[PDB]
């Protein structure tokens, strides 16, 4: 519940809202190797393997969100080839476990997680077997905190939304659909670029047309500039198209082979 | 492999180091598990203002070391810690944390109160500025959903000379953790979470000591602690039933019946207490503290009611610093 309500005047909020255009900027350094197509690709990929991970832990979406975000950051500034990011997930998945309250993972599990899932269900991309022991994970955690400049404490949707749907007053009918797109804006840069009451504004607002209702008096009372969510609406459209056209199980492999690696000494 | 080496060499020339960017012999603390605190300089002369260098004990980062640094990197209220930056080394992964330093503390401040003869009662216009900014503290923190869970006068710092001069700061320096000389009564009978109110509790021992001097619930050496429930007690008097209804629903209750028989705190009571020690039962201090000191703990004021007393606008008025303009004579921290 710590510094719940705090965002206006939080890190995140104060070193963690990036403009697009710097974004753009320093992603410029992996589109020599990547295309724009498949570097996103690429990222939506990485996002399925923290799910999968935090799952496998057992883990609560918040947990597995703040690890996203993680993730999200830290590749926003680096390169791919900088970490490779197979490390780098588990690594943020143990980072949040820990700062997120929920409990230090066992040493034990954390790598069991990591080696079971890439087996289980994600064996089209490795076939390899998961190489990189507890010695490597704390080391990566170094260069994650690092990074981040220790900013660890995350804001989300999730609790934006709960008081979004429930005042407005029909929280059973909208809210799984909402908190599913919610979940879906981790294949974007959405968390990066918006505060998280935009973007659940924006998932409250395609649930209700996916739903049909109608709640133009309720947003139309609100005084928030629609213009800036109409966008975060486009991207999760823009995410749909997306998800129909991509095949990860038949693209991933050829575009993990693309992507640059890390040089040895 | 896993790392790229070019970024490794990049960060490994730009990076800083708290050996080459601090000067740091002032060996202010050191303790079996919370490693080394020393007292620091800026090696360039940019500010001539100290600072804390904590080294943690552990190698790697501690599940304590990471909830504090994430807490501390939101907090700002001028009332509580401020961490300053967080030092990695990668070679031994040791962690270091900054902090600004505070030379005084409430426990330093009130001992030395006794160590010089019988007790001199501390300043009014001190106790009324150092509750105040106590109150400020945990009303942002409370206000953050933020518990401190062991609220004393060791935790309370106050800082000297410089420009925060005489100003409380807030601390945890045993939050790895998480005397009951501080703890409310639910969590001697058993209670299974932290409050809000509990807090409130220690403010009020806290208060009731920068009154007196002496701290109220001094005791001798499972969650329940029959000999300084016994303390309380003597103190405030047994509670009534009306006083704390839902006593009865605690996980203790019984064994608090079996160990006490209400009949032998019968002339106890805290207008009784604060009689023998020159406090005024008709004044505006004892009734705040009256509030913050309640058994039953829904009927314990908030942080914010309490800022909101009389007792701080009756004369003399709290000052930014706890000290008026007069000079400190607690010493300063001494070498290890
Ligand atoms: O308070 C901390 N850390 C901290 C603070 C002070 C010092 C410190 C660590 O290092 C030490 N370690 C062990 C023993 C002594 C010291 C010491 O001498 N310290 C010091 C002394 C004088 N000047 C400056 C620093 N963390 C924290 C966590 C959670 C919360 Cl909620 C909060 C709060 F919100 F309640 F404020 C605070």
């Amino acid at each position: 519940k710590a510094m719940a309500g705090n965002f206006w005047q939080s890190s995140h909020y104060l070193q963690w809202i990036l403009d697009k255009q710097d974004l753009l900027k320093e992603r410029q350094k992996d589109l020599k190797f990547l295309s724009e197509e498949e570097y996103w690709k690429l990222q939506i990929f990485f996002t399925n393997v923290i799910q999968a991970l935090g799952e496998h832990l057992k883990l609560r979406q918040q947990v597995i969100a703040t690890a996203t975000v993680y993730f999200k950051r830290f590749y926003a500034r680096y390169s791919l080839k900088s970490i490779d990011p197979v490390l780098m997930a588990p690594t943020c998945v143990f980072l949040a476990s820990k700062v997120e309250e929920f409990g230090v993972v066992s040493n034990t599990r954390l790598i069991a997680a990591a080696t079971s899932v890439l087996k289980t269900r994600f064996s089209y991309a490795f076939p390899k077997e998961f190489p990189y022991r507890m010695n490597h994970i704390l080391e990566c955690e170094f260069y994650l905190l690092e990074l981040m400049d220790c900013c660890l404490i995350v804001y989300h949707p999730y609790r934006p939304l709960l008081q979004y749907v429930q005042d407005m007053g029909q929280e059973d009918m909208l809210l799984p659909l909402a908190w599913r797109i919610v979940n879906d804006t981790y294949r974007t840069d959405l968390c990066l670029l918006y505060p998280p009451f935009m973007i659940a504004l924006a998932c409250l607002h395609v649930a209700c047309v996916v739903q049909q209702k109608d709640a133009r008096q309720w947003f139309a009372e609100l005084s928030v500039d629609m213009e800036k969510i109409l966008e975060i609406i486009r991207v999760i459209l823009k995410l749909y198209e997306q998800w129909k056209n991509f095949d990860e199980r038949k693209e991933m492999a050829t575009i993990l082979s693309k992507m640059p690696k890390p040089k040895p000494p | 492999s896993k790392m790229d080496y070019d970024f490794k060499v990049k960060l490994s020339s730009e990076r800083e180091r708290v050996e080459d960017l601090f000067e740091y012999e002032g060996c202010k603390v050191g303790r079996g598990t919370y490693g080394h605190v020393y007292k620091a300089k800026r090696k360039d002369g940019k500010d001539d203002k100290d600072y804390a260098l904590k080294q943690i004990e552990g190698t790697g980062i501690s599940m304590s070391a990471c909830r504090e640094i994430a807490l501390l990197r939101e907090l700002k209220h001028p009332n509580v810690i401020s961490l300053q930056k967080v030092f990695l080394s990668h070679a031994d992964r040791k962690v270091w944390l900054l902090f600004d330093y505070a030379e005084h503390d409430l426990w330093h401040i009130i001992k030395f109160h006794r160590a010089s003869k019988k007790p001199v009662q501390l300043p009014r216009g001190m106790v009324k500025s150092l509750l105040y900014q106590i109150l400020d503290g945990i009303h942002y923190l409370h206000a953050n959903w933020v518990l401190h869970r062991d609220l004393k006068p060791a935790n309370i710092l106050v800082m000297g000379e410089g420009p925060e001069r005489g100003r409380v700061k807030i601390a945890d320096m045993g939050f790895a953790r998480l005397t009951f000389w501080y703890r409310a009564p639910e969590l001697l009978l058993g209670a299974r979470h932290y409050t809000k109110a509990i807090d409130i509790w220690a403010i009020g021992c806290i208060f009731a000591e920068l009154l007196t001097s002496e701290p109220i619930f001094h005791c001798r050496q499972n969650p329940y602690h029959h000999d300084q429930l016994d303390r309380i007690f003597n103190v405030m008097g047994f509670p009534a039933d009306k006083d704390w209804e839902d006593i009865k629903k605690m996980p203790e209750h019984s064994t608090l019946m079996k160990d006490f028989r209400r009949n032998t705190y019968t002339n106890c009571s805290l207008i009784k207490y604060m009689e023998k020690h020159k406090v005024k039962p008709d004044s505006k201090a004892f009734h705040l503290l009256q509030k913050l000191l309640t058994m039953d703990p829904i009927k314990r004021i908030t942080s914010e009611q309490a800022m909101q007393d009389p007792y701080f606008l009756e004369d003399p008025l709290p000052t930014s610093d706890v000290f008026a303009g007069c000079q400190i004579p607690y010493p300063k921290r001494e070498f290890l």
